[PDB]
């Protein structure tokens, strides 16, 4: 979105990253590698699930008949009661429309934040020998084929596997 | 070598409405709407349902029961949910009424309004000691009995006066009567007949005036003598006459006043009713169970939080009505697949 | 060596509802709710309060004042706030009324509705020149005076006719009368007595018919002759009779019509009232000052923006009612303390 | 939250950071040091205070009695008036529930943004000799005991105190 | 050398309300409000407009047309939008009515309520065969004709009885009559005159009682004999008398009942009307076209999504009313210009 | 805002950056240079435009007269109908107030996100020889006068123009 567009991220569909919504690409001699992150997704799915649950809690008074207003005697009251029913139904409908739209604006926007997080996960595990572009990308001092890239998506990557420095916790 | 963060490209047919980015295409969606489909009415779960003021009052109308006809005197209880199947309810026998002249038809539908209602634990107004002379508690064939005697609406007394003489308006004072702060629904009316039968039954063959007062609600009538309209919602041929019948609602602690003359169907057994029941225009051979009773759609059960379609009164665990189908983004904004890379 | 950003772990008993993360535990919270507690009613700040149509009308009822009784003629002003303490208001003397036969009880409570109300700057209908013959402006003990003479509701005239003869319905035409586009509240009624006293006072001992029209609002009555109910909200023993009394609301520029016979308590002094006052069911020995008058809770003052509890009509600077206690996160989502580090 | 979880931040309660909600930790020979930032907090408190003020402005019409509707004569109108009162009260209650929840979702989420800001404050003052992990953490070329760490929370830190390069404004 | 990101400083007079940062100053703004200005009423676009029940009924009132006066019998169609210009509509000729005694004035304004309305495809009640004796269908000058004969409201019949004799209340039974599930609006009334002319026209010089019943709506009147008020909304001098006139609304399938005596302006041609039209208090010499008809502001067209000002009923493509002017930030929070750099 | 304040950004009005709302400053021998980014702005303008469009879709039932309620006969119903009109108008007004405020809180806040994006666009094109402060600023190994700075705002900048390493896509 607006962030990615400005700060030169790629409006890149990577078809083939299938196990997930977000992950990594990888680039060089081997061509291009693609991996999804099975956490950034579960995470994105969790948020949405909880949002569904929140959208579902809202309770609103039943909206029934006037017990004392009679069908042929009190039609002018009965009309005003219809108007009331209608307006209620319209007001709460509009509110729900507003709640959900906000929900969607969030969910959709959250996207680039995942990307931004995914990148910090990468920065760490690539080590200090790597170079952070700003792109969302890292220039590395070693090759990264599909197997390499998959160890990243798992978080089982180690710089040093290609003898290069490491941050350890 | 370059490792980068990326998002997917995939089939994204579902479109979602957003604030900053207009309408956007999305990987997947969780629908929150449904258009329910018309089904039969059921019994709201956590609450009890009414669609026949009485179940143990057999082959009858609700109006019949309301009016206090002989057989239809089944002791009727409580529901906190009541369906209104009779918008203009009918009678199914007894003495021919000229219904369309009073608010009486809706008596059942007013009753329905309450959680608790009862036949009556007594009968106000001593039909014999009633103002005016002594009356014979007029009885009548055309309203069978438990044995086939002379039926007349437990509701009211057919005040036929021994000493048939003309009367200047007399005033009964219908008292409160009811247990606790129940509402009271008084019922009453007037018989009228033809030239000859009028003089025979009471001492006067002229139009008879009637006037009730109750909680600032005044009503005034003038009996008809000749040419009554065809008999209907009745049975078998006392077609010399008809009873114009009406009800009167006495709120807790309050007194009613009926000014009357001749033909006076005096009140007798008077409803006591209280509690509020949630009512809805239902149409019922009531089958089974639903979560929610929609005036349209009918018996319905709660799948998704909102529903699209026809708004209408609805009670129970109901989905909230919504202008338009709504979907919750469960995925990613569409991106075209990439080779715009180098 | 590693320097890092971190957040705290601390006591987090307060739970807050969020959209993306369900219900979460939080360091601290700012409550926005309270359940107020039942207190006495006060005087709304920026507006003036009414709970006695009149303060300078001493030991009286509001209905008494409404009806225009002798002593209770204190000149009553304006409030833009009015408490309704009398749901079914009573009279405290004067001539015995059979109240429960008309909407009259609520006259005070209708009046209360207005910001401005006044005794009347005149008295419509010349009681003497009134249609029908000459009347003696019937006066009556049972309604003292400033000196103990013969009291009869400044409201209306006790039209007792010299030349006691029976009457075919006569029609007064009650005019508008009022300053500007005020509302007018006409008042009127009819005395009735026993067989003997009826003939003595007016020339007729039969039930007397009465009929008013005002802004398409028709009402019709029939006087009672015998067996009146026990006297109440009165004083001392003219118990041969009773007055059925009623009011009539004339909107700006509009004319009223009273058809009448004998016993006719003709109108006299007629209310002029206008302005709208905010009214509420209060229960009052009015003590002191509040920000907001809740129909339940009573005198109440605005601490927090919303309140939990019993919804009810409420006026003034009031907290907004809310389904459930709400809290604003003032802190951090709970984190367990850390040694999951290396 | 979702950001921190994905981008390997620590769901770390640091009990003992007491003067504040967010600050720094510090790690090495000396063990672990903890400091709070008395600005990121005042800042977090300011946002909330202003949010309280905004939640408190909302005005809603009084909701009184019908001046012309009489208690025993007009009960069917009076009923419909109750229904109106009830539905109003329900509609605005639901809206307020929605306003506040949004408020809480923001406040709670803002959290990781403070952390993210706090980190940029750090990146500067540690100097160019430091190494940005992606963690939210920096590998430094010098020791940082509690005194060091406290000068950071103040913004009175200088790389060069341990002779190392500096950025100066 | 230092390259940095920065934002602008610029003229920021516009202030915007935000949640986290209170009220803030902003570079620019997109207004979403306007205070419209009072303009003349127009013709709502996608729907048709009414402000004269009839256009081809020439120089007349709407009440005139309602009542069925001779010339004003222009066949009037459908609009789905109707302006209410006559709050208290007047008559402009024909027989003098004592209007203020019935709800009749609003007949036009009730009619307006419908999308479809029609003169009547017939006339219920055979004026001659009517209960009571044979009547001459009273006609009257004071209500011209297409030729200047004797006009009397196509609405109703002037039942003047051959065999002038006094009558005990008689009951007409006004039937349904209407095409489909239209509503029916019956109209009727009673002529009354002076002592002498009463006896001359009908055999009785006493006050005459009248009573209608329709869908539980009872109304009762008593004719006036002497001293009628000045004649108005009429023409030329049959000022011995006046007609009290009223309407009766019969819902689909339902029957009306008029009890009557002498002077009985029997119904004749009866309105059939159905469809619902959106109505609004307009004030109209209707000029041109607007998007939206505001009860105040009048003819108005949709510029911005919300409007500030006077709330009022409004129909069509209308801007939504809003408490306060609202602006959408289109820019940047104010920053002071910088040299707080080094 | 809260982010910039904490993470030492400058609450800097740069009057003179006129073609836009956000861009870059530049600092050294030449003094100070200022440039706006004609994308971060169009981007910020696009968001707002679409938000205006969304705020404008909301539809709400007309609110007319009771067709069966008569002006002099049914004034107590007519009153209750006024109350209904008033309360509707108040309820939806409050909701719209809430929608817009949220809109403004977003728009105003989005600001620092642009700044944050703009900075990643910079990090890339400055090359790996540059030094990322945390400030929102970069220490470069070469001079950057107005012409230099303008090539950045365009995205026509190349490190190597001053012979220094480059990232290439
Ligand atoms: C995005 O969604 C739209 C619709 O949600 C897709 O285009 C639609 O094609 C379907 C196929 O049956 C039609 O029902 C719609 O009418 C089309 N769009 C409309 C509303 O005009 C579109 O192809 C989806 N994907 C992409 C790549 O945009
Ligand atoms: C809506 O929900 C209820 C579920 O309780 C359905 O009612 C049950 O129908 C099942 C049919 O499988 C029966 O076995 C049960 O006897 C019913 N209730 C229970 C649990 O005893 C109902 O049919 C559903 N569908 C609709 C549209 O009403
Ligand atoms: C949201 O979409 C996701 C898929 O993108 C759904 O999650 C899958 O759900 C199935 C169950 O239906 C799980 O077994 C899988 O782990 C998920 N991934 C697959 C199948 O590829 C999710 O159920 C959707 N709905 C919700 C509630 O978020
Ligand atoms: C988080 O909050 C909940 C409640 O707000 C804490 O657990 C509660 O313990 C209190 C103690 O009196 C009880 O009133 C609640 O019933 C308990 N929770 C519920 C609602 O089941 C919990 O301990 C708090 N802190 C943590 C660490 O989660
Ligand atoms: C609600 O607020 C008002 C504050 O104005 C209280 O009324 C005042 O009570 C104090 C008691 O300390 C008196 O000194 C004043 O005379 C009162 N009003 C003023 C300012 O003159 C009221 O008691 C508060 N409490 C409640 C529940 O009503
Ligand atoms: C929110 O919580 C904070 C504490 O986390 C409150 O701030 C403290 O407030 C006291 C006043 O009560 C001040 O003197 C201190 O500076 C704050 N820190 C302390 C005591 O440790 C704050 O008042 C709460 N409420 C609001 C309005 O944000
Ligand atoms: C920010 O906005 C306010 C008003 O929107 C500016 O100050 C206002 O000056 C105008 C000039 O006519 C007045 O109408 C207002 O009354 C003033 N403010 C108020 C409401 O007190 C202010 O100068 C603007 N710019 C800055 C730098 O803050
Ligand atoms: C509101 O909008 C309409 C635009 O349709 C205006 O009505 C038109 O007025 C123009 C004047 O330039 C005429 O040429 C047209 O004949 C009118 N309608 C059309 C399109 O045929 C109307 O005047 C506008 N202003 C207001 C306040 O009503
Ligand atoms: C929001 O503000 C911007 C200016 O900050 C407006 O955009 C300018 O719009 C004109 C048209 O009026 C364009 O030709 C220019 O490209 C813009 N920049 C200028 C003139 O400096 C914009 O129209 C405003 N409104 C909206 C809808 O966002
Ligand atoms: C009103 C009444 O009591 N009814 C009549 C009474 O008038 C009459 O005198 C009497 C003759 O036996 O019959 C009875
Ligand atoms: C109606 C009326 O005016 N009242 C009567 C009148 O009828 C009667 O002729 C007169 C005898 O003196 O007494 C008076
Ligand atoms: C009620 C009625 O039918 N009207 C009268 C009738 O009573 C009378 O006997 C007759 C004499 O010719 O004139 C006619
Ligand atoms: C990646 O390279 C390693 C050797 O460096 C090799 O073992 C592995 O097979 C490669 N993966 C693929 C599938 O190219
Ligand atoms: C049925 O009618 C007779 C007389 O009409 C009556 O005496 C009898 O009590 C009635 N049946 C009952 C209640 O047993
Ligand atoms: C009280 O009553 C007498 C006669 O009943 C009357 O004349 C007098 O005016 C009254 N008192 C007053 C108003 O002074
Ligand atoms: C931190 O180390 C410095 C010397 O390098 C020393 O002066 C100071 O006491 C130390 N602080 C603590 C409390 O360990
Ligand atoms: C006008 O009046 C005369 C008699 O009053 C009538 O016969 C004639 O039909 C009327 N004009 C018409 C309808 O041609
Ligand atoms: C920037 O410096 C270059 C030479 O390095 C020069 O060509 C250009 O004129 C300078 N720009 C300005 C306006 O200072």
């Amino acid at each position: 979105g607006f962030f990615g567009a400005i700060a030169g991220f790629l409006e890149g569909g990577w078809e083939g990253m299938i196990a997930g919504w977000h992950g990594y690409t990888s680039h060089g001699a081997h061509g291009v590698a693609v991996a999804a992150d099975l956490k950034s997704t579960q995470e994105a799915i969790n948020k949405i699930t909880k949002n569904l649950n929140s959208l579902s809690e809202l309770e609103v008074k039943n909206l029934q008949r006037l017990s004392g207003a009679m069908d042929e005697l009190h039609n002018e009251i009965l009309e005003l009661d219809e108007k009331v029913d209608d307006l209620r139904a319209d007001t709460i409908s509009s509110q729900i429309e507003l709640a959900v739209l906000l929900s969607n604006e969030g969910i959709i926007n959250s996207e680039d934040e995942h990307l931004l997080a995914l990148e910090r996960k990468l920065k760490k595990m690539l080590g200090p020998s790597a170079v952070d572009i700003g792109n969302g990308c890292f220039e590395t001092k070693h090759k990264c084929n599909q197997t390499c890239l998959d160890r990243i998506a798992a978080g089982t990557f180690n710089a040093g596997e290609f003898s290069l420095p490491t941050f350890d916790s | 070598d370059r490792i980068c963060t990326g998002i997917t490209s995939s089939n994204s047919p579902h479109v979602v409405k957003t604030a900053t980015q207009g309408e956007v295409n999305v990987t997947g969606v969780i629908p929150l709407t449904t258009t329910p489909t018309k089904s039969h009415f059921a019994n709201l779960k956590g609450t009890q349902t009414r669609g026949k003021l009485c179940p143990n009052c057999l082959n009858c109308t609700d109006l019949d029961v309301a009016l206090g006809r002989p057989k239809c005197m089944g002791t009727i209880p409580s529901a906190k949910a009541s369906i209104l199947h009779e918008v203009k309810p009918v009678t199914s026998g007894c003495f021919p009424i000229m219904h369309d002249r009073t608010k009486i038809r809706q008596l059942p539908n007013l009753l329905r309004g309450y959680e608790n209602i009862r036949l009556s634990a007594r009968n106000v107004t001593n039909a014999e000691t009633a103002p005016g002379g002594p009356y014979i508690v007029g009885t009548s064939g055309s309203c069978p009995n438990v044995t086939n005697g002379n039926g007349f609406f437990a509701t009211m007394a057919w005040a036929v006066p021994k000493n048939k003489t003309a009367t200047n308006p007399l005033t009964v004072e219908v008292p409160y009567i009811c247990t606790k702060g129940e509402d009271q629904i008084t019922v009453w009316g007037f018989h009228s007949d033809d030239e000859t039968q009028m003089v025979k039954l009471y001492g006067d063959s002229k139009p008879q005036k009637f006037t009730s007062s109750a909680n600032g609600v005044t009503t005034h009538y003038v009996s008809q003598i000749g040419g009554f309209p065809n008999q209907a919602e009745d049975e078998g041929l006392p077609q010399s006459g008809r009873i114009v019948v009406d009800y009167m609602v006495q709120k807790p602690g309050k007194t009613g006043t009926i000014a009357y003359q001749r033909g006076v169907l005096l009140p007798q057994k008077v409803w006591c009713a209280s509690g509020r029941s949630k009512v809805i225009k239902g149409s019922l051979p009531l089958i089974g169970e639903a979560d929610c009773l929609h005036e349209k759609y009918g018996g319905l059960n709660k799948s998704k939080p909102y529903y699209t379609g026809e708004h209408a009164k609805a009670i129970g665990n109901c989905p909230i009505w919504v202008k338009t189908p709504l979907k919750l983004a469960n995925g990613t904004k569409y991106r075209p697949p990439a080779k715009l890379l180098k």
